[PDB]
């Protein structure tokens, strides 16, 4: 059985490296799509629901303003996100369908994931039961096993960044902070609640920060709030590095034991960073009832299916002020984005 | 309670990366 995993991951790396070394470019253009609605907005970018005119297929199109990207010092991150997205292939990673650029913007056209972010469902429902939480956790475990086998550190895990598809399974979409490194790296990045202590402590760190974030995620899904919170990030940081954590009284014994080994301040003892790697996690008692292969094959019945009227239903996303997509008459930032 | 302290943190909405 372990021989099947090794062989699967070896094929996966070979396919990844091929696309990584020869990325796709310029596989569509803007007037192939009708804009429907804005799904998300933030720094330098928007995501919109769009309809492909020739086929009528709906997609989520991330639009990045090249000048805003340059202003916010996000060039390498943006190029890197697109290069990762076109090279990876895993059931819980969103698929990049098209990408292109014009005078003003960069465009990534991804599969539309209609169920919305895990974050809203969690805040609405309050908390997830342990089987519900475990179903999502198992998918992140497999996703990190895949990503780490490629030497990709993810670094941005949080419910805000996990989408729920039509079958109730998770899709991971944002790779702006991901980095392909085999050794250590030093960038202070991520979200305060989910930062591993070694990031806070300005040490060089490795893929074990993703296993810490998994512990934060599992805690927040099961409790309804994260393990370390406060008014200000600095106070969050003090709790994280403190080595102390309190569990709700309804947490099972297996869950607490897992969390103590993932929320482990000492890198030499954190699960996923030990000799048996991810298998210490996949074999933990909290995961005893988890059929890892059935999860990967998406054969497990999801505990929650989002409401979906039809194609192009956006009820699981918030409402945003619709803004123009302006394409300037002058090409902006051409040299910076040649590889996109 | 821990839940009440969470609400009082003001960090119940979507959280930005640093
Ligand atoms: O939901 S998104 O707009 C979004 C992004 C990428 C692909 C998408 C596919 N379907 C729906 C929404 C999508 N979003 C992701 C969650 C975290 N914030 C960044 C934007």
């Amino acid at each position: 059985e372990q021989e099947s995993v090794k062989e699967f991951l070896a094929k996966a790396k070979e396919e990844f490296l091929k696309k990584w070394e020869s990325p796709s470019q310029n596989t569509a253009q803007l007037d192939h799509f009708d804009r429907i609605k804005t799904l998300g907005t933030g720094s330098f970018g928007r995501v919109m629901l769009v309809k492909h005119k020739e086929t009528g297929n709906h997609y989520a199109m991330k639009i990045l303003d090249k000048q805003k990207v340059v202003k916010l010092k996000q060039i390498e991150h943006t190029l890197n996100e697109k290069r990762i997205l076109q090279a990876v292939n895993f059931p819980f990673l969103v698929k990049l369908e098209f990408s292109f650029k014009d005078n003003s913007n960069l465009y990534m056209v991804m599969e539309y994931v209609p169920g919305g972010e895990m974050f809203s469902h969690l805040r609405r429902i309050g908390r997830f039961s342990e089987p519900h939480a475990r179903f999502y956790a198992a998918q992140i475990v497999l996703t990190f096993e895949y990503l780490h086998s490629l030497d990709l550190i993810y670094r941005d895990l949080k419910p805000e960044n996990l989408l729920i598809d039509q079958q109730g399974y998770i899709q991971v979409t944002d790779f702006g902070f991901a980095k392909r490194v085999k050794g250590r790296t030093w960038t202070l990045c991520g979200t305060p609640e989910y930062l591993a202590p070694e990031i806070i402590l300005s040490k060089g760190y490795n893929k074990a920060v993703d296993w810490w974030a998994l512990g934060v995620l599992i805690y927040e899904m099961a409790a309804g709030y994260p393990p370390f919170f406060a008014d200000q990030p600095i106070q969050i940081y003090e709790k994280i590095v403190s080595g102390k954590v309190r569990f709700p009284s309804h947490f099972s014994s297996d869950l607490k034991d897992l969390l103590r080994n993932l929320l482990q301040v000492d890198l030499t003892k954190r699960f996923g960073n030990l000799k048996n790697g991810v298998n210490d996690i996949k074999n933990h008692k909290w995961f005893a009832t988890t059929d890892w292969i059935a999860i990967y094959q998406r054969k497990v019945e999801a505990p929650f299916i989002p409401k979906f009227k039809g194609p192009g239903d956006t009820s699981n996303f918030d409402d945003y002020e619709e803004e123009e997509i302006r394409v300037s008459i002058n090409e902006k930032c051409g040299k910076e984005f040649t590889e996109f | 309670t821990t839940y009440a302290d969470f609400i009082a943190s003001g960090r119940t909405g979507s959280r930005n990366a640093i």
